[PDB]
């Protein structure tokens, strides 16, 4: 009910309740370039979620543990006392390590599930 | 203990430069206020100004393609004086020029006689001719189509999906730095692409007080954009009952020119009041004193010479490009009527090679117009901040459009994020 | 009943929609009734705009005739002229340009009277028509205007519904509906009073009009049989050409070998009489069995709208049509030839059709008519119809009337007993 | 065939969802048409995704059916109606249903997030 | 680690561990837009085809279609340890459409069975 980015200045534990509002707002040569680049950004994000095994979800839990070197904070100060913009700035240039770990964890999970489903 | 949880739809963004849509395609506006946010704005790094400049140039160039070329009119002119009653100030300003123009038939010429402004012709000595059109030795002249108007029409810039536009609502916002009262829009408000060179016409007014904006207030090479909180009205007129005639110069080429002037000829003047202009300049000086010494004398002066398109203050009143003289407006140290010259062959912006001919409109032209801002330039600290002199200097047209786009920033939405939770997948 | 919302993707439903179709060059739907309206079909507007744009793009990169807008000295043709052709042709002479810019030349040529207008001069007599209104561009002699079937195809996510009902009057429900991605091959045939080389009705003549009681609208008559029209211009035209500039070429009629006769177009008397009988039999269904139907001559306009235009081989044949209609319920119909034509109904442009060598003789199938009702409020039961003209859309609306563009809405919901855990 | 089941009853047309699928994806006008088809496909896929129905053609949900939307029984709905007539009947409530579906997913993931946090 | 197509000449078993590296490289003036639209259409057709089979969101998808010995009678050791994906793809030419049809039919039956199982109170 807050609207697009209305929760942007709210805390992470409150802004996380409005993910569908943000998701629904993501979708002559210049106009086609703008539409194609919007489609490409959406598809790259969806493919990246699929690689992690999070396709079809907005809140996706994973098997990658949190490193204290990425952000040495407790859940209360992360979720109740700061916004997603401040968090995004705080963990800048740590996201590529997290993405690589998520990719490797999903590859291992897919192999383990295939082997479990291969037992008679 | 804690695990990485991936979120999609995270309300965060990064600064970005993307392609914007021009809507006018009438949008249904929406605005979402962002509570508890701060966003850093920089009006002099805003790509929306460069994109608006490119869009106006492209629309202008496209509008003049399906129109009549004046190539056959690049001929020698036999110019004499106008036989009507003129004043001393207009002696030599308007000439009665005869020439041989083409017709629809390739082998049948036609004698013509047309009044031209002196600024639109250049001396050229021959046995039977005295002048030629100013642009014929530089570029082709294209006549603007009489069915296409010049008058600004407000347009909206809209971000594509995946992007958003942030609007700063803070009072006394100087164009840079943090902004707290920030809202999200998809499209900008209606912005009039008003063309002017020294004063900003029909623009936005400041909510609270006169706002002085400068990329570097101590650098005299940068322009100072002053936005007023109250408007100052300008009454402009060309008091001449112009009679417009036309001739056919080709199979589908119709040319329009001044035929005659009915009655006596009087000069073309803009009237600005004196009480409100004095109050406006007092407010501007009071705001200037906050960026300089409190006891420094602030004086206004005339603009420098060179490049008439810059030294004078342009409009597009009616359909005819004026060029007024602000020397009688800024001649003060801290009504009023401004002699305005008229041109028909206009090289707009700072381009060379594309000359447009603005056809005359029959009758008198009078327009009233809100002055919403000023462009000032400082002469330089030659007195070590003892006395400062400001002039109504010119600049690129980007500075006028930036004076409207200063409140808007384009940001790219980043729906993905990660965060620690106690939630473990299995 | 403990029912839950179940979401289905791939739902076979659709909505009426207007989308962009592309050019190119069938699944029956049982128990489907679909409401059609040929006068709300945006495929005709798209076909009209596409043909205008294609024509303009084809004409643009071609030789301009701007240097030929000069005065001409025109005299009478010295060949054997029949009684009907007197004053229709002139032997005109005009100096012109040459590949070089410092020289000129003399170009005798034979023009039709319709292509030139008298001027006020003492040395020259005529000008080319429209030189005082717009530039004349010659249509490149390689490219042809011969109708080529064009298939209109929907984008993915859209479908075209085709009505197969017999005696379908253009509006209302259709019971026999099929789904296609592309239409059949539709020829963009240009004509005015009579519709040539179109499709035929399967069972009977179909009268299609919007608000038939309002005589201001046009009536499209689609025949179930064809009427063969045999048109010819019996003249062996010898064509010459001149440079008029670097890389340019202008083509004109040089002379006529043999006698000069008018462009006669033949129409079988019996077949046409039967066709008009069928038309009045169908009109009486909408006007009454005791209503006398008169077919009168077209009037109320210039040559472009009061005659039957009909490209044949290149040259545009404006046939009078006086030998058709002209009745109350072989025809060697005279036709005029025009060379500086203004197609569509524009003004700002003009096209010069270069003459084609030899004798021109076409054979075309009349598959429909455009009629207009004279109107009035006398209750005389003596309605009069004329082969009136109209917009070019009415020819393209004489096809594409059985096709509708629909948007597919594959997402939907329905109650089921299925609950997600 | 494509849309062949449009005139069939919904109980029979629901078994041809893969036939209706695949026809949604396959000079400037052709490019605009392709971009428009892709945009509509992605809007529908995102709309399914925010409901927890991604990757499925028949997706069961946790939103109960309101008798004010339609008071027909399942025999009448599935055996005596086509999808076109059903779509016409409940169009005026479709967006309301969509909103409820979205809300259910908003709750569902949170519950799953808590269940996996034990 | 091996790059975009570095595993192309490796065995099918070894190459099956590099699916994400190739998956990332499928997505990233009029002719440039045409090329981008063609890339998007190919990606979306492949994702849709996986979705029809019930494999959406997975790069390795197990199914319920038994392997027919008439398609290939090699044992798993020969297919996975002694053969590459290019040679295998050549071997199963003229059979992929039958496999795709069987996968589509199997997923339709799976969806109906899941809907009926979820309809039990
Ligand atoms: C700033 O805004 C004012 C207010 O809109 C502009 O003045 C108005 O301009 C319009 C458009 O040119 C004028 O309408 C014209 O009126 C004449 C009357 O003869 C008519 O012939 C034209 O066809 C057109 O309708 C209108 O009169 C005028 N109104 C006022 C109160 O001034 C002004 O031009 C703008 N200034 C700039 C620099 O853009
Ligand atoms: C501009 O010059 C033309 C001549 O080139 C003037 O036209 C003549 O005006 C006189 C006025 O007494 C007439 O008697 C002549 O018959 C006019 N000649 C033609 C050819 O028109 C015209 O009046 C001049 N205009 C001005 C404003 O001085
Ligand atoms: C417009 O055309 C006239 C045509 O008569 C020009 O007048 C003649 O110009 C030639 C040279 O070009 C002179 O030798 C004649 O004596 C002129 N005739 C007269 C009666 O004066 C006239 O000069 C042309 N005007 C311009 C400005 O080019
Ligand atoms: C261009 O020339 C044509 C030919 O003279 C003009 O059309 C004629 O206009 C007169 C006006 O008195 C009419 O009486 C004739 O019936 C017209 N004849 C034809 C064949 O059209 C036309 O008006 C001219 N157009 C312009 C803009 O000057
Ligand atoms: C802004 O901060 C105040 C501080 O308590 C809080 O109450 C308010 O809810 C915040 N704004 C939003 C949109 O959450
Ligand atoms: C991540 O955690 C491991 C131990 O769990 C540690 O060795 C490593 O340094 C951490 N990452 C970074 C970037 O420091
Ligand atoms: C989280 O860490 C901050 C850092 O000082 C501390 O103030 C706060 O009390 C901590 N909260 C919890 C719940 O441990
Ligand atoms: C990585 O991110 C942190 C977050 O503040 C930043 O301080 C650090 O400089 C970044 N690393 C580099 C190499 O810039
Ligand atoms: C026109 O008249 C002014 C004075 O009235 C004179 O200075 C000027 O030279 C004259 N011009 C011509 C071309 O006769
Ligand atoms: C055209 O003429 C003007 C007249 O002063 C001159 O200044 C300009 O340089 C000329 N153009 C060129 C290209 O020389
Ligand atoms: C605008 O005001 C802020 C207030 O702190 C200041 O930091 C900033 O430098 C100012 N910018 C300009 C361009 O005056
Ligand atoms: C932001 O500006 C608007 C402009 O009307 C005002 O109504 C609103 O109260 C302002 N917000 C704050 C937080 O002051
Ligand atoms: C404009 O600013 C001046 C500054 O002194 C103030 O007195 C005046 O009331 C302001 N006007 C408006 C309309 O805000
Ligand atoms: C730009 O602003 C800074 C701020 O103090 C000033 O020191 C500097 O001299 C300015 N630039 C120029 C070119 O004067
Ligand atoms: C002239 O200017 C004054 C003040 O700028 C304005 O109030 C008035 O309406 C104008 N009058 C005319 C006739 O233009
Ligand atoms: C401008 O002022 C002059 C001075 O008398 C006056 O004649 C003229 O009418 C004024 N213009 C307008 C538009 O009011
Ligand atoms: C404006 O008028 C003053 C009056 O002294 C004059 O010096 C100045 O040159 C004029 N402006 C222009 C651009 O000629
Ligand atoms: C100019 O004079 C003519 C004389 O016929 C008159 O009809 C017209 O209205 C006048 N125009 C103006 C603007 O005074
Ligand atoms: C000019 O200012 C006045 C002052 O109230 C305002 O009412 C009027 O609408 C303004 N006109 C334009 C064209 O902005
Ligand atoms: C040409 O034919 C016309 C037809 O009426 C006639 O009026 C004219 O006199 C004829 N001229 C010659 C030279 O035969
Ligand atoms: C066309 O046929 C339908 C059949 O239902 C009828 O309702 C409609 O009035 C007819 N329209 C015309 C113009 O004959
Ligand atoms: C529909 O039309 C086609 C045309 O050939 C015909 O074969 C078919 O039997 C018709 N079906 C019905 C139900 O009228
Ligand atoms: C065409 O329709 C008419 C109805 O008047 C009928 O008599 C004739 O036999 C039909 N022709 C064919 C070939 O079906
Ligand atoms: C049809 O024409 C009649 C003529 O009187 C008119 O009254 C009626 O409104 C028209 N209907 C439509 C739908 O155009
Ligand atoms: C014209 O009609 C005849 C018989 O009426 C037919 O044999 C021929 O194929 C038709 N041609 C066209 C082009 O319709
Ligand atoms: C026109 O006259 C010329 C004069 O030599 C002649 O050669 C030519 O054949 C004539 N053309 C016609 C069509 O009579
Ligand atoms: C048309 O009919 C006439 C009848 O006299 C005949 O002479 C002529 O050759 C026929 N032409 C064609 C093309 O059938
Ligand atoms: C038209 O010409 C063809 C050529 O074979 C002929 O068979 C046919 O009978 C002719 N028809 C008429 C009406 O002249
Ligand atoms: C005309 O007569 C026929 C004869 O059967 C009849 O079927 C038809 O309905 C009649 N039409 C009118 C308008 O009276
Ligand atoms: C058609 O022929 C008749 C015969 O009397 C004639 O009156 C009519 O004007 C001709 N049509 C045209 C458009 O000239
Ligand atoms: C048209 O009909 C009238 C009615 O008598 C007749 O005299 C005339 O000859 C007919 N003309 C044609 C060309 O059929
Ligand atoms: C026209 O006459 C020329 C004379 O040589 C001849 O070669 C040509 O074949 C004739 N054209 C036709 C169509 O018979
Ligand atoms: C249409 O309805 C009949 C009614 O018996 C049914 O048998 C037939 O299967 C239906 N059509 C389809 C395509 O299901
Ligand atoms: C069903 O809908 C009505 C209004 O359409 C609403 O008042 C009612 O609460 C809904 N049912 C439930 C169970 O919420
Ligand atoms: C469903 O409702 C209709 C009401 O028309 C009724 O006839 C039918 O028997 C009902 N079906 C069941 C299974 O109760
Ligand atoms: C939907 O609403 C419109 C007007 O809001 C109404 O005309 C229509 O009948 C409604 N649909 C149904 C199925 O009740
Ligand atoms: C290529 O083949 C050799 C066979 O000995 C194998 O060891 C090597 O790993 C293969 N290459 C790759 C990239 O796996
Ligand atoms: C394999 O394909 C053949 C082809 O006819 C078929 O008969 C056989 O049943 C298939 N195998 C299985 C296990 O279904
Ligand atoms: C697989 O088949 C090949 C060829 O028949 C054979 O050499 C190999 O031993 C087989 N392996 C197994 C594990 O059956
Ligand atoms: C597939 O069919 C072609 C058709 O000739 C054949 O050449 C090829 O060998 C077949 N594929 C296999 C794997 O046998």
């Amino acid at each position: 009910s807050l609207g697009f980015l209305g929760a942007a200045g709210s805390t992470m534990g409150a802004a996380s309740m409005t993910l569908t509002v943000q998701a629904r707002n993501l979708l002559g040569i210049k106009q086609l370039q703008a539409r194609v680049l919007a489609v490409e950004h959406y598809l790259r994000d969806q493919q990246l979620l699929g690689i992690w095994g999070c396709s079809g979800k907005l809140i996706c839990c994973t098997n990658v543990p949190w490193n204290s070197s990425w952000s040495n904070r407790n859940l209360s100060e992360i979720w109740d006392n700061m916004t997603w913009l401040q968090w995004d700035k705080e963990i800048s240039n740590y996201t590529q390590i997290i993405y690589g770990l998520l990719e490797e964890s999903q590859n291992q999970q897919e192999k383990n599930e295939q082997d479990l489903l291969a037992l008679d | 203990n804690l695990w990485v949880t991936v979120y999609y739809g995270v309300p965060v963004w990064k600064d970005a430069e993307t392609t914007l849509f021009c809507a006018s395609t009438d949008p249904n506006p929406q605005e979402i206020h962002l509570e508890n946010v701060t966003e850093e704005f920089n009006m002099w790094k805003n790509n929306m100004v460069e994109q608006m400049h490119e869009d106006i140039i492209s629309l202008w160039d496209q509008s003049l393609k399906p129109c009549v070329k004046l190539t056959p009119l690049c001929v020698g002119l036999q110019c004499t004086n106008v036989t009507n009653n003129i004043t001393d100030d207009m002696r030599g300003e308007l000439k009665n020029c005869s020439f041989n123009a083409t017709t629809e038939l390739r082998n049948k010429r036609q004698k013509v006689y047309s009044l031209f402004y002196r600024l639109d012709i250049v001396p050229m000595v021959d046995l039977w001719t005295n002048y030629r059109l100013i642009s014929c030795n530089t570029s082709a002249i294209t006549q603007a189509c009489p069915k296409v108007s010049f008058e600004p029409i407000p347009i909206h810039y809209c971000a594509p999906a995946g992007f958003a536009i942030l609007k700063c609502k803070d009072k006394k916002f100087n164009g840079t730095g943090p902004c707290q009262n920030v809202s999200t829009v998809q499209c900008t408000h209606g912005i009039k692409p008003v063309v002017s060179t020294q004063l900003l016409l029909n623009g936005s007014l400041a909510e609270e007080e006169v706002i002085i904006r400068s990329e570097n207030i101590t650098n005299n090479a940068k322009n100072i954009l002053v936005q007023l909180n109250t408007s100052v009205q300008i009454n402009c007129t060309r008091p001449n009952n112009n009679t417009v005639k036309s001739i056919r110069i080709g199979p589908g080429q119709a040319f329009y020119y001044t035929g005659d002037i009915i009655g006596d000829i009087r000069q073309a003047h803009c009237n600005v009041s004196k009480a409100t202009w004095n109050e406006t300049l007092g407010k501007v000086v009071k705001q200037l004193r906050k960026h300089f010494g409190n006891n420094t004398i602030i004086r206004f002066a005339q603009s420098s010479g060179g490049d008439l398109e810059v030294t004078t203050h342009s409009f597009n009143c009616g359909g005819e490009f004026f060029y007024c003289n602000t020397s009688g407006l800024f001649n003060s140290t801290w009504s009023i009527t401004l002699p305005c010259r008229i041109k028909q062959i206009i090289n707009m912006w700072q381009r060379i090679g594309q000359a447009m001919y603005a056809p005359p409109i029959q009758g008198v032209i009078r327009c009233v117009s809100n002055i919403t801002g000023l462009i000032l330039t400082r002469d330089g600290g030659s007195t070590n901040s003892t006395t400062e002199t400001f002039r109504p200097g010119g600049g690129d047209m980007r500075d006028n459009w930036r004076s409207e786009l200063y409140k808007y920033k384009v940001v790219k939405i980043e729906p993905l994020g990660v965060a620690p939770t106690r939630c473990k997948r299995r």
